[PDB]
RNA sequence: AAAUGGAUGACGCUUAAGCCCCAUGUGCGUGAUUGCCCAUUAUUCCUUUGGUGAGGGCGGCUAUAUGUGAGAAAGUGUAGCCCUCCCGAUGUAGACGUGGCGUGGGGGUGAGGACGAAGCCGAUGGCGCGAGCCUCGGAUGGACCCGCCUCUAG
RNA sequence: UCGGUGGUUGUGUUCUUCCUCCUUCCCUGUCCGUGCGUCUCGACGCUGGCGAUGGAAAU
């Protein structure tokens, strides 16, 4: 199955917005936090300081949510979840759940080389033979 | 723009014309002399008036 | 005087001294050489050998001259030229040629 | 049009020659239309003249608009000086502005203009059905004046391309606020 | 009118015409003088063939951009020039088919050039290398 | 060319009305570097001499006088500066120029190096072509005499802006840098 | 700079013998102080190696007696807590003209301390300098271009000897022995200077009729 | 005329790099109307987000198997039903909104697990403006746990 | 533009503009034509370098 590639992918920003001095602190957690002080140079926007997130950075809606590839992911526990994905082949690709069994992800993966459906955790020697 | 201008203003092809014409050696060497001419006339006889 | 913008360099070379003679050159080829520590992949890795080296170039073209002395504007490509090629030597070619 | 324009120039110098060769002097109507442009931002605006420049559609710097020349008009702008530069405009400032920065106001929409059909739809009007109609309505005064300027959105323009003397002080002192006559084509030529 | 469907149409500066001495600005012949023979059939590079003795840079595609166009020119009236086609360079030691075509059209080019009454002056023009000297400006020149 | 401050010829009169038909028609003389602001020194003169305003009056004629050929003249010019702790100064002065625009361009710069007065606070009262032989100044005076020679010393001479080197040869115009 | 068995074992096996780089060498005489050090500062940024020589003959606009004075007030000022680690008074001319350059350069960056490092800056001209080549001057700091006749002026050498400098006459006793040295040598080889002369002319009357008149056209004959 | 050594910012500058004025590309008494540098400003192009928003399509008959192809929902809000166009976007105290994120438990529905659940580790990458979600590896662990709609709170 | 042709504006005690109406030369560029079987997204020419299943190239 090959999708429909995009002609150029577009990201305003790659690097993450972290938290205010969370390298000077152990147990301060690099998750985003807005900054609520009176005083506070990255809430004052002075020049050489951190930058906030806000509505400008969003992706364009034309290929939001695209990986690489150029599929869309959609989760997969069992050999049912994989007749969704059938007719739709050139835009979903399916991703088998953390927890499902090695027991169970051999009837999975044999199913979707069957039907000719992208697995993005299987096995890479079944994706390259062609048939 | 060529195809702009001519859309707003069917007229322009004429007037272009007109601004060519204007421009041409011959034409404005006789005109430039006609008008000397016609200048000094016209004060040399409205002085003796 | 806020400080620098690293998105365009600025190239003196040798005899313009005036912007006229800047204007020749826009549109003109740019290179910056410098050489690496190991042997990687060139232009004609495998259609000639020997061109296989240390040696690296990175790209750009004159866009404008800047200021009254001659001076031009430089863009290389995508990225920037590395500010360790401040004060260095930079190649100007003679192509595309418009004489 | 394009034939009221040439017969206006040659009777007007007719007149002029006239009355230089034999002695005496011939007196210019005098103007009827202003081009206005704002050359000040948005900060530090008094009460009233913030007032007067929202009545005259110039909220923003470098906007542009046009003007009848009356007693009650004039004295609107002798309040707003120091914030505007005018003048009175020529046939090739107008037409300049018309077909390159001209935008009409349909249905509330900023729209571009690109042809004669929408200029015939916006105003209803048999008087105004083209773009040299727009025109002549300007520059020639005409009944209809305050009905083509007010479907125009005001006019958005660039910063002038050789810079300016000093928007402080006025023309006259070397500066570039106030009233400048026709030399208001040559600041406006590098700004559109 | 020339239509841009029809093999005819070409568009290349004024300068680099038939006959016209030219300098190569890049490529393992840079700094070398060539004849300008003709243009490719379609909006294509021109093809150089500098005498082989002279310069020795033979029959070759060049782009207008890599070289500079001179202002003394040689007539080119008794040479044909049209065997040379775009398959002849499509074919991608050398072929003697190929040596063959080279020496005609030299041997042609060489008593054109010969024919010019200036003729020594010019055989020894094309023996020239072109080079930028510590000192000198290119952009001032006249060419 | 050079000179600023053209020379305008301002004439203008007060609008007619009643009580007050066919007003005088006034000229004035004026040197301004463009046409706006000669128009401003013109009804600035009219509203303290004549009590009229530009409210009430029009402009006639803002034509550019002409001069009259290239030669070396002597030119007196009367004027006047305003400045506080003396008042009005009243002084009368020669220069050396070639027109009347040149003259009095050449009478602006000098009070503005000798007496710091800038242009709005200068008053031109006139400027007249004299003759020789009635020039008071030796300063003027000193250029009359036929068979006057003098050399060019102390020169600085720099080359055209094409050649403009940095570093060169100490024997030789070698160019070494530049 | 001293080469270590390193480096000269290097250059052994490659075949390396002699190397110099390209270096501009500007006589200082008769050039003003704070124009010369502009000039040069700019020069070393765009990645030049500059020697200067004769630094006592740098001239400076005012009389002695000003310029002595405005070096007394420099002088006087010291860390009070330690001097030394406080400003240092340089006293020789050579070390004033650095000091002068020093100023009108970033030096608290690598990119500066490393454009002050390309400058030599000697007093006079010493041996190793004098067979290099051609010396250059700055025509827009050459002082019969910049000071009027009429004004005073102070050469470096006078000021910076009375404030601590010591070796003024050293630098006069081995600059006039250099100058003899090259006016000897010079007056010899005018025999094939002239020689040389007598062989461009008289080559014309040999070469070929057409390359003369080449020459005559472009005025080089 | 004052109390640590020291400030036109420093160096320095005197045919100024000082004070008062005047000009400008290629060619300054023969090209009349832009010498050049720097913004979160102006014009213009692309993308996001919100509207006192403005228009348009939505009754699926043109023809077509495999060894030119996919969608189309009458819609506040989502991976927005789709396509054009116009106008705004910073903000302390404060107000409001969000088919906005996350945690323990109840009612429903659908799965996962000894071929390895929860927990723990990471130069494991991918997605989202973000709160976060998900895959990967463990030369970790050894028995439980989660997706979605709703209800509830120590 | 030229030569004539009668109405017009304005000085001065006739001439000065502008018109309409012919006569000479001179310049430039005229007319017609192509809606889709409801809507949207998708389709990236020529020349060379690199890549032939590898501890490979490229992003
Ligand atoms: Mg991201
Ligand atoms: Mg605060
Ligand atoms: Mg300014
Ligand atoms: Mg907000
Ligand atoms: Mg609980
Ligand atoms: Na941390
Ligand atoms: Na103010
Ligand atoms: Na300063």
């Amino acid at each position: 199955v090959k999708p429909f590639v995009p002609r150029n992918i577009v990201k305003k920003r790659t690097k993450k917005f972290t938290r205010h001095r969370c390298e000077l602190f152990p147990q301060l957690s690099s998750s985003w936090r807005k900054p609520r002080g009176e005083d506070s140079p990255v809430r004052r926007r002075y020049k050489g300081q951190k930058a906030m997130p806000n509505k400008g950075y969003g992706s364009d809606r034309r290929t939001k949510y695209i990986t690489p590839s150029g599929f869309k992911n959609f989760p997969v526990n069992n050999v049912q979840d994989l007749y969704m994905l059938l007719m739709q082949n050139r835009k979903y690709a399916g991703v088998i759940s953390h927890t499902v069994g090695a027991k169970a992800r051999k009837a999975i993966v044999r199913k979707a080389h069957e039907l000719d459906v992208r697995l993005i955790n299987g096995n890479a020697k079944l994706r390259r033979v062609d048939v | 723009n060529r195809r702009l201008r001519l859309r707003l203003n069917p007229f322009q092809k004429k007037e272009k014309a007109m601004a060519k014409g204007m421009q041409n050696k011959k034409n404005r060497e006789a005109r430039h002399a006609a008008k000397v001419v016609r200048l000094a006339k016209a004060r040399k006889n409205v002085a003796k008036a | 005087l806020h400080g620098q913008n690293k998105n365009t360099a600025l190239v003196r070379i040798e005899n313009v001294n005036t912007t006229e003679d800047a204007k020749w050159y826009v549109g003109k080829r740019v290179c910056y050489v410098y050489h690496g520590y190991k042997i990687k992949r060139c232009v004609r890795w495998s259609k000639a050998p020997a061109r296989r080296s240390n040696t690296r170039a990175i790209w750009g073209r004159i866009t404008r001259p800047h200021g009254t002395s001659g001076t031009v504007r430089v863009k290389f490509n995508g990225s920037s030229v590395p500010a360790s090629a401040i004060g260095r030597r930079i190649r100007v070619y003679l192509y595309p040629s418009r004489i | 049009y394009s034939r009221e324009y040439r017969s206006t120039e040659k009777k007007l110098a007719g007149l002029r020659r006239n009355a230089r060769q034999h002695g005496n002097y011939y007196l210019e109507a005098k103007p009827k239309v202003a081009v206005v442009t704002r050359i000040r931002g948005i900060a530090k605006v008094p009460p009233k003249q913030r007032k007067i420049l929202q009545l005259l559609r110039l909220r923003q710097i470098f906007n542009t608009v046009f003007v009848r020349l009356n007693k009650p008009m004039e004295n609107m702008l002798r309040a707003v000086e120091p914030y505007i530069a005018y003048g009175y405009p020529s046939l090739s400032t107008v037409r300049a502005m018309v077909y390159k920065r001209g935008h009409l106001k349909i249905n509330g929409q900023r729209v571009k203009i690109t042809d004669n059909q929408m200029i015939k739809d916006k105003y209803h009007n048999d008087d105004i059905v083209c773009a040299e109609d727009i025109v002549n309505q300007i520059y020639a005064c005409g009944k209809h004046f305050r009905t083509v300027t007010n479907g125009l959105w005001p006019f958005k323009l660039a910063p002038p391309a050789g810079g300016m003397r000093q928007k402080r002080r006025h023309f006259v002192e070397g500066g570039d606020y106030g009233n400048r006559d026709t030399l208001i084509n040559r600041f406006l030529a590098r700004m559109i | 009118k020339v239509s841009r469907k029809s093999p005819e149409y070409s568009t290349v500066r004024k300068s680099c015409k038939p006959g016209t001495i030219a300098i190569i600005l890049a490529g393992r012949f840079r700094g070398r003088r060539a004849v300008i023979l003709k243009q490719l059939p379609k909006n294509g590079p021109l093809v150089i063939s500098g005498p082989m003795k002279y310069s020795g840079v033979p029959i070759r595609r060049i782009d207008s951009r890599y070289i500079i166009a001179t202002s003394t020119r040689v007539d080119l009236t008794g040479v044909d020039t049209s065997a040379i086609t775009p398959e002849i360079f499509k074919r991608e030691t050398v072929s003697d088919e190929r040596a063959q075509l080279q020496n005609a059209i030299d041997t042609a080019l060489i008593q054109a050039i010969k024919k010019d009454p200036l003729g020594k002056e010019m055989a020894g023009y094309l023996h020239s290398v072109f080079t930028i000297k510590p000192g000198d400006a290119p952009h001032r020149l006249k060419w | 060319v050079r000179p600023h401050l053209r020379h305008y010829c301002v004439v203008g009169r007060e609008t007619p009305s009643e009580k007050n038909p066919q007003p005088t028609v006034y000229k004035f003389e004026v040197f301004a570097p463009n046409f706006v602001v000669a128009k401003s020194r013109f009804w600035r003169m009219m509203r303290e001499k004549n009590k009229v305003k530009s409210t009430h009056g029009d402009v006639l004629s803002c034509k550019v006088v002409k001069d009259r050929k290239l030669a070396a003249r002597n030119y007196s010019v009367d004027i006047a500066y305003y400045s506080q702790r003396c008042g009005y100064t009243h002084m009368v002065k020669e220069f050396r120029d070639v027109c009347k625009a040149g003259a009095v361009s050449q009478a602006y710069n000098d009070l503005a190096s000798r007496h710091r007065a800038r242009y709005h606070n200068i008053e031109v009262l006139g400027v007249k072509s004299i003759p020789n032989h009635e020039v008071r100044r030796l300063n003027v005076a000193q250029f009359h005499p036929h068979n006057l020679s003098f050399p060019l010393l102390q020169r600085r001479v720099k080359a055209p802006r094409k050649d403009r080197v940095i570093f060169v040869k100490k024997n030789s115009k070698r160019a070494v840098v530049a | 700079v001293l080469p270590s068995r390193r480096s000269l074992n290097r250059s052994s096996r490659k075949g390396f013998k002699k190397h110099r780089p390209d270096i501009i060498v500007i006589d200082l005489k008769d050039h003003v102080l704070g124009r010369a050090a502009a000039i040069v500062a700019k020069q070393l940024l765009l990645g030049k190696k500059i020697t200067v020589v004769r630094c006592e003959k740098l001239t400076i606009a005012g009389s002695e007696i000003r310029n002595k004075i405005k070096y007394l007030q420099f002088l006087r000022k010291r860390k009070l807590s330690n001097p030394k680690l406080g400003p240092f008074h340089h006293r020789s001319p050579s070390d004033v003209f650095i000091r002068t350059v020093r100023s009108m350069l970033p030096r608290y960056t690598k990119r500066g301390q490393r454009a002050l490092r390309q400058l030599v800056a000697y007093e006079g001209v010493p041996v190793n300098v004098v067979r290099t080549g051609g010396r250059v001057v700055i025509p827009k700091a050459q002082r019969h271009n910049c000071y009027r006749n009429e004004r005073r002026f102070t050469v470096l050498g006078n000021m910076c000897k009375h404030v601590g400098w010591k070796y003024s006459d050293v630098v006069e006793k081995l600059e006039a022995a250099r100058i003899e040295k090259s006016g000897r040598h010079h007056k010899k080889m005018e025999k094939v200077r002239v020689a040389w002369k007598n062989a461009r002319k008289e080559a014309l009357k040999k070469m070929p009729q057409k390359n003369v008149e080449v020459l005559k056209k472009f005025g080089l004959a």
